[PDB]
């Protein structure tokens, strides 16, 4: 469930 | 142990200078080094900025991390454990771009033996960890200009979700005239927020996902 820290 | 009403790890000299990630999605690496910096101070008495660049360059595809295109604090910790060290910021300075891995064990400033992930959404457990263990790496939903333009007070964003996207560091907690908050160290330089910090709403139903994915390392 963790997402990269993608829409940056 | 009784939990304090307020905590500020800056008052124990466990928090380094605010950094500026520039035009590079390396927030995950700053969050990870910030959490480890506190543990290093507790362990050795020395406050040393650790190399976010070391992580961008060297903790890569094997850890799900993509340098200036994002990554994970947890797997950053695992890289430091696997690599048996991380260099100091001064020896491996930050360039806000992906580079060839250049880690040199001669300039190792810290190690990491384990990390711990906190249960999703539990602000009570997050409070306990900040009080008893140290600063905690977290993700928040920051994809709102209200976050970028924050200036002071307790941040509350009705448009926020628990889907987090931006890595930061919880260095304390408290309340501002009864408005409870988390004290958050960002990595957007000193011109952001309150000297580089933002106070984010606490005990408001996991506001902006602040307790969605917390972790902290130990030495
Ligand atoms: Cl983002
Ligand atoms: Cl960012
Ligand atoms: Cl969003
Ligand atoms: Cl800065
Ligand atoms: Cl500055």
């Amino acid at each position: 469930a963790k997402h990269r820290m993608v829409m940056w | 142990r009784i939990l304090p009403d307020s905590v500020d790890w800056r008052e124990k000299g466990c928090v380094t200078e605010v950094k500026d990630q520039g035009s590079c999605g390396a927030c995950w690496a700053f969050s990870a080094v910030g959490a480890l910096e506190a543990q290093l101070k507790l362990k050795t008495g020395k406050l040393v900025s650790l190399s976010a660049q070391n992580l961008v360059d060297c903790s890569t595809e094997k850890y799900g991390n993509k340098g200036c295109n994002g990554g994970f604090m947890t797997t950053a910790f695992q890289y430091i454990i696997d690599n048996k060290g991380i260099d100091s910021d001064a020896s491996y300075p930050y360039k806000a771009m992906d580079q060839k891995c250049q880690y040199d064990s001669k300039y190792r400033a810290a190690t990491c033996s384990k990390y711990t992930e906190l249960p999703y959404g539990r602000e009570d457990v997050l409070k306990e960890a900040v009080a008893n263990k140290g600063p905690v790496s977290v993700g928040v939903d920051a994809r709102h200009p209200s976050f970028f333009l924050y200036r002071s007070g307790v941040y509350y964003e009705p448009s926020c979700t628990q889907n987090v996207n931006h890595g930061v560091l919880v260095v304390g907690y408290g309340d501002l005239n009864g408005k409870e908050y988390w004290l958050v160290k960002n990595s957007w330089g000193h011109n952001f927020g309150e000297e580089g910090y933002i106070r984010m709403a606490r005990n408001k139903g996991n506001h902006c996902g602040i307790a969605s994915f917390p972790s902290y390392p130990e030495i």
